[PDB]
């Protein structure tokens, strides 16, 4: 259909929390092969946010209930082919973010905040990914998550400051990425620290639009810093 | 936690 | 699968909160004939409760979009389109539940506990068909809504106590078809009043089984008496 | 409103 179409019927599944139709409509805007503005951008990360976050959520439940239940083999074994199942979708779907990421957001990124967006992007659903990947794959799972992530963080540093909700948002992900999935957490707080210390040296920096964002951002990375230390 | 939606 | 073995992976459905899931191993265990204990009662109760209610709350959304965007035709009948397809969405799931009440709940109930229950459901069902009918459709749906909830409420008033939860719950929701579908404050309250006091005047009735679902009722009985008053 | 789930 028509771009337009296609953007306000994704704002309308949102309202509608109907994430799956917000998707795709936001998979088919993408596949139109012109570069996302800002509030298409958005809107995507939103949709799929969603999509994986339900499978996410559910995970994590009824991998508790799989852990809960050890000697309680029926109780156990319903849970493990229930996370199975479940990895299935989650698997898809972030195949589905990983493969417009790679053929159409990163390559047509012409400005360095959206490579830095859609490189964190690709971190996230590859962290995603690695939450649930075992044995042979994980670590190349794991390495492209932390390629992704790196190479974002050195374009935030030499393009954008230290005060830039989009360069803190990826240093609180990446941060987590060391603290989740790397077992790392030394790094993990040395780079909430850093990007926080650093945000604050420079408050002269944030702007008015972005200044509330960036603020709660600086506060999640000290949430986690002090859940991290204790 | 890692980043929330914030739009 | 075995009967037990779909109502445990119900139980897992529900607290991942995949309630297709829920409601698609529910459905399964009404349809091998057997009438349903208390608890697989319960869990078709909740899996379609939570399938409907995602469809109410987002029909109730897009057509307060589509009320609101008169003079802008494109986005109005874009809100319209969608707002048809939740509808046949809600009509679909209303019409799954109805239908396994016309065949296996309702003919099986051999106590009139169940036989309460399952009335009850049905004026549910039809009162959310209601909410989304037209003139011409609309007032045979009203109408099979108020039979079932109207022998339900016989049926729970001679044979179950004034604190049996079923009966409370089965009062509350036939208020609020007076209130929002006949728009008759009036008889909404008597009724919620009526059921409030008869309960309130035999608290020792309560077992230990039933006293918080049964207090809980009433104290949403008087929620509603204190909203539509005022 | 209506009966919650319990």
């Amino acid at each position: 259909m028509d771009k337009n179409e296609l953007v306000q019927k994704a704002k309308l599944a949102e309202q509608a929390e109907r994430y799956d139709d917000m998707a795709a409509c936001m998979k088919s805007v993408t596949e139109q092969g012109a570069e996302l503005s800002n509030e298409e951008r958005n809107l995507l990360s939103v949709a799929y946010k969603n999509v994986v976050g339900a499978r996410r959520s559910s995970w994590r439940v009824v991998s508790s209930i799989e852990q809960k239940t050890e000697g309680a083999e029926k109780k156990q074994q319903m849970a493990r082919e229930y996370r199975e199942k479940i990895e299935t979708e989650l698997r898809d779907i972030c195949n589905d973010v990983l493969s417009l990421l790679e053929k159409f957001l990163i390559p047509n990124a012409s400005q360095a905040e959206s490579k830095v967006f859609y490189l964190k992007m690709k971190g996230d659903y590859y962290r995603y990914l690695a939450e649930v990947a075992a044995g042979d794959d994980k670590k190349g799972i794991v390495d492209q998550s932390q390629q992704a992530y790196q190479e974002a963080f050195e374009i935030s540093k030499k393009e954008m400051q230290p005060t830039h909700p989009i360069r803190l948002g990826l240093a609180l992900n990446f941060s987590v990425f060391y603290y989740e999935i790397l077992n790392s957490p030394e790094k993990a707080c040395s780079l909430a620290k850093t990007a926080f210390d650093e945000a604050i040296a420079e408050l002269d920096t944030l702007s008015e639009e972005s200044y509330k964002d960036s603020t709660l951002i600086m506060q999640l990375l000290r949430d986690n810093l002090t859940l991290w230390t204790s | 936690g890692s980043l929330p939606d914030l739009t």
